[PDB]
């Protein structure tokens, strides 16, 4: 979207998140991931690999 | 908003933050009709969400 984003007056910077990368032999269990609605499906956990 | 001759200005109330993760649980202090057009009694507690 924007490689250099200026913190807007309407935005507070909570932090910067490093990319979580899964190797060819790796999986992670994402606690509380969104569905397609963009809303946090808490409690759930989605295993992501590959 | 330029205050009138009678309006004593109180604190600036900001809109609460409502994402689908959260819902605002509030109690009506008295009979009125909300912005959505729903009659509420003098203490009925309901939820306002992103919907």
């Amino acid at each position: 979207d924007t490689e250099a984003h200026v913190p807007d007056v309407y935005e507070e910077v909570l932090g910067v998140v490093p990319i979580t990368t899964l190797g060819p032999r790796h999986y992670c269990v994402i606690l509380d991931p969104m569905g397609p609605d963009g809303k946090n499906q808490l409690g759930q956990k989605r295993v992501v690999k590959g | 908003y330029l205050p009138a001759v009678f309006e004593e200005v109180l604190d600036l109330v900001d809109a609460v933050i409502l994402t689908e993760k959260t819902a605002l649980h509030l109690r009506a202090r008295q009979n009125f009709k909300d912005l959505r057009g729903v009659a509420h009694r003098t203490g009925e507690e309901w939820l306002v969400t992103v919907q």
